[PDB]
């Protein structure tokens, strides 16, 4: 019964944890407990411990404990608040934080963890507030630095952008050596300028952070099959994503599964989220040939054994460092095989994860070294996009004169030729090749439309849409999930954009620019006297912030127009008011990148060293169009320049894309998948031969 | 208005 022995017992432990050693500390602080249970400190000390090894349920026993001993342990109310957290209990642990600040004024790490929630929320400028605060209270917190150092990067508050960046890549290179958890997060650490070791040295660490949340189950390795006797002749992949509902990630490869080959492979779809309603999650469900939901399974030991006992021999993870991700699945290694695929853009520097794939554009040979994964190319690009299914009313278009342009007011239908062939006097321009209707009753009449803002009208029979109101007139067909049952009318007044413009696009999310990204548009549009740039209000807390970096490289406001963002569907179509896409080169447009190319709109990239820098060139190696892809600042703003003022060069290009998006590989799911299957039976026949996975480079 | 699905951190 003694607080002495106990409290002795209680240094023991910290020691035994400071020496990594986990195990050990645990079963200390539980005897100190044993000795005197009404011991505030052993049982915030062991509850931490807990939380780490992922047992939350009990860690928060703890926490309620210690401070029901301690009422003023301002520390144990942040801590608790962090598990409710993770326990997705955001209004509880919420309740924590503010009630630690509220005891302890100058209490740091709480200002910082509401901050957190406040980001998590997505109400940033909230979140930066508590930031702000928390690192004026304690000047040295990293978690703290490079939290804000996020946050400003999305509103694009560029202020000591460079002193910002050095001080991270500072603060990084000390917790690497010090083998201390490092305060940036692996799907952000490609924004900065750290060195490719270094980012791999972080993906590593979180590699780690699941691997001893699945220590503690202490479970014997698997027996993975040798040969496909048992199942038939056919290889079992595993697809395993929180994304199989309404979602890029469904709205790229949502195809796939459905187009295996049956004879061969038996797919199985292992969802980490629950059903959501779309049309996305069901036609996966509907095709796949077994359909899992794993979030009827929390506990990872049971999940894994439903996998291993599901006979897989390749498992795909989709999410990597992602949301809603639990790759504690993978830590278990149920599979054989293991690779990373799509989702993520980036090395999952983790052992337990076998193959990288990609391809040569993205991940050439040279820079092997930035994955800790070997790499397994696909013959053109990694990439692929769900468009030619999702969105067949854009195949083809239809303009109208009001004076020829191909970007000025569209007109895209499943039935537009037959309303065409309504039509008297339609002209037929050769490229396919693109019908225009001359400025008529008919044409003035959908202008008018277009000008009164109405939803829809009536001609010959067809009904013709506001693009601007689709949502309304069919809210599946708004949102990827539907095929547009009318002809749907598109017009740059519908955006504020000039009718006789260049305009440039990039309609990222805005984290994506930095000041050097800025500096070249800024260039490019100096030189291109015609033109606008046309962004996203991606947050709209944003668009000032540019606004301003763009008036003081003497851009007039007038010069960038903001749009805000729309539905899928609108998204996609509206790219093809544009007539160059200016990509981000700090980080390229993944998903945008094939959405922007889909509309028949060209796109300038300068392919960068990190995978996420190089996505966008490789789509346009693949597509066949390499005169858009520029090896240097200077390059790049020619390239676009180029095209800003040779119109006839502009034609050219722009009719390439259009021909090429659907005659290259680039859109083509059947071909895609054929490849992917190629490299499943390289991956496995390999490993069947009794090999650890080496590179597949072909 | 209308916002729409991103990929982002695991938090
Ligand atoms: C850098 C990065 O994280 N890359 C990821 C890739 O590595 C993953 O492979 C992709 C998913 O697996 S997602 C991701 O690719 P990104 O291009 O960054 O897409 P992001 O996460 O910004 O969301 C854009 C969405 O908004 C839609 N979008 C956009 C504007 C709009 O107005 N309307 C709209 O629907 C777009 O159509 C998209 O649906």
């Amino acid at each position: 019964s003694c607080p002495t022995h106990a409290d002795s017992l209680n240094n023991l432990a910290n020691i035994k944890r400071e020496q990594g050693n986990i195990e050990e500390a645990v079963r200390l602080y539980r005897k100190a407990l044993e000795v005197f249970p009404e011991f505030a400190a052993a049982h915030s000390n062991l509850a931490s411990v807990l939380q780490q090894q992922g047992k939350l349920q009990e860690a928060l026993m703890h926490y309620k404990e210690a401070i029901r001993i301690s009422p003023t342990f301002a520390d144990a109310y942040s801590n608790m608040g962090n598990t409710l957290k993770e326990m997705q209990d955001v209004q509880g642990a919420l309740q924590c934080y503010t009630r630690a600040i509220q005891i302890n004024p100058a209490f740091a790490d709480a200002h910082s963890n509401l901050a957190s929630i406040h980001k998590d929320s997505g109400n940033i400028p909230e979140a930066i507030a508590s930031y702000r605060t928390a690192l004026k209270l304690k000047p040295d917190f990293p978690d703290a630095y490079c939290n804000l150092a996020h946050c400003l990067q999305i509103v694009c508050d560029w202020t000591d952008y460079d002193e910002r960046m050095k001080k991270l890549v500072s603060i990084v290179a000390d917790q690497l050596e010090k083998n201390r958890l490092p305060s940036v997060h692996p799907h952000h650490s490609m924004l900065y300028p750290l060195s490719h070791g270094f980012r791999k040295a972080i993906a590593e660490r979180h590699g780690n952070l699941c691997l001893d949340k699945i220590n503690v189950l202490h479970k014997p390795p698997y027996e993975h099959p040798k040969d496909l006797k048992l199942s038939d002749g056919r290889l079992r992949v595993g697809y395993v994503s929180s994304d199989f509902g309404n979602h890029p990630t469904s709205h790229l490869m949502q195809s796939i599964p459905g187009m295996h080959n049956p004879d061969k492979f038996e797919v199985f779809c292992y969802a980490l989220s629950p059903d959501d309603g779309t049309n996305f999650r069901v036609k996966v469900m509907a095709e796949a040939n077994h359909f899992i939901d794993l979030s009827q399974i929390p506990c990872n030991g049971k999940a894994a054994d439903r996998i291993h006992q599901d006979g897989i021999h390749i498992l795909v993870n989709m999410n990597g460092y992602t949301k809603g991700a639990r790759n504690e699945l993978f830590a278990l290694r149920p599979a054989p095989i293991q690779a990373m695929w799509l989702g993520y853009p980036g090395t999952s520097g983790a052992l337990f994860m076998d193959y990288i794939i990609t391809d040569q554009e993205t991940s050439p040979a040279e820079v092997a070294e930035q994955y800790s994964e070997k790499l397994a190319y696909m013959p053109h690009t990694f990439f692929i996009g769900d468009h030619a299914n999702m969105f067949p009313h854009l195949k083809k278009k239809a303009v109208i004169d009001f004076k020829i342009y191909d970007n000025r007011i569209v007109l895209n239908g499943i039935d537009l030729k037959a309303f065409l062939d309504s039509l008297p006097d339609v002209k037929i321009v050769k490229m396919l090749n693109m019908p225009v209707i001359p400025m008529n009753t008919i044409a003035e009449a959908v202008i008018e439309m277009i000008n009164r803002g109405q939803i829809q009208i009536t001609i010959n029979g067809f009904s013709i849409s506001n693009g601007l109101a689709t949502t309304q007139i069919n809210n599946k067909a708004a949102t990827g999930e539907e095929v547009p049952r009318t002809i749907i009318v598109t017009t740059r007044s519908q955006y504020g954009l000039p009718e006789d413009a260049i305009v440039y696009c990039n309609f990222n999310q805005l984290y994506k620019i930095d000041p050097s990204t800025l500096q070249m548009w800024a260039n490019i549009l100096k030189r291109v006297p015609n033109s606008v740039l046309w962004l996203l209000r991606f947050p709209a807390v944003g668009e000032p912030n540019i606004q301003q970096y763009a008036q003081n490289m003497g851009l007039p406001q007038n010069r960038i127009i903001f749009s805000p963002v729309a539905p899928k569907e609108e998204h996609v179509r509206r790219g093809q008011l544009a007539d160059v896409c200016l990509d981000t080169p700090l980080c390229n447009g993944h998903t945008t990148g094939m959405d922007v190319l889909w509309a028949g709109t060209p796109m300038v990239t300068m392919p960068g060293e990190t995978l996420a820098s190089r996505v966008a060139a490789s789509q346009l190696t693949c597509l066949g169009c390499l005169e858009l892809i520029a090896k240097n600042r200077q390059e790049y703003e020619d390239i676009a320049v180029k095209l800003g003022t040779d119109l006839e060069y502009l034609k050219k290009v722009r009719g390439k894309v259009w021909k090429q998006r659907i005659s290259s590989p680039l859109f083509n799911t059947k071909q895609y998948t054929m490849e992917l299957e190629r490299l499943y039976l390289q991956m496995w026949e390999h490993y069947a031969a009794g090999n650890k996975p080496d590179h597949m480079i072909k | 208005p209308v916002s729409v699905p991103y990929a982002s951190a695991q938090s």
